């Protein structure tokens, strides 16, 4: 799942760089997705799951601002 | 983590 997640948005950023809002936004929902099930799956702890849950509320509000650029 | 989890599950559905 970790791959997943990272593969997933790193994907989706380099979408949005080449004008893709619609394949960075599914790229990032997914991406972010899988991240949280991740940690409510496994953590390490407050620390790592703050880093991670910051990283994922950063790449939510960045995928609601793609799919409303282009609706 | 329920404010950004909630909101996701809604931009996929």
């Amino acid at each position: 799942t970790l791959q997943k997640a990272i593969d997933l948005v790193t994907k989706a950023t380099e979408e949005d760089k080449a004008k893709n809002y619609e394949e960075a936004l599914r790229l990032y929902q997914h991406a972010v997705e899988y991240f949280l099930h991740a940690i409510k799956y496994e953590a390490h702890s407050d620390k790592a799951k703050e880093s991670i849950r910051a990283k994922c509320v950063q790449y939510l509000d960045r995928a609601e601002k793609l799919k409303d650029y282009l609706r | 983590e329920d404010q950004l989890s909630r909101r996701l599950a809604a931009l996929r559905n």
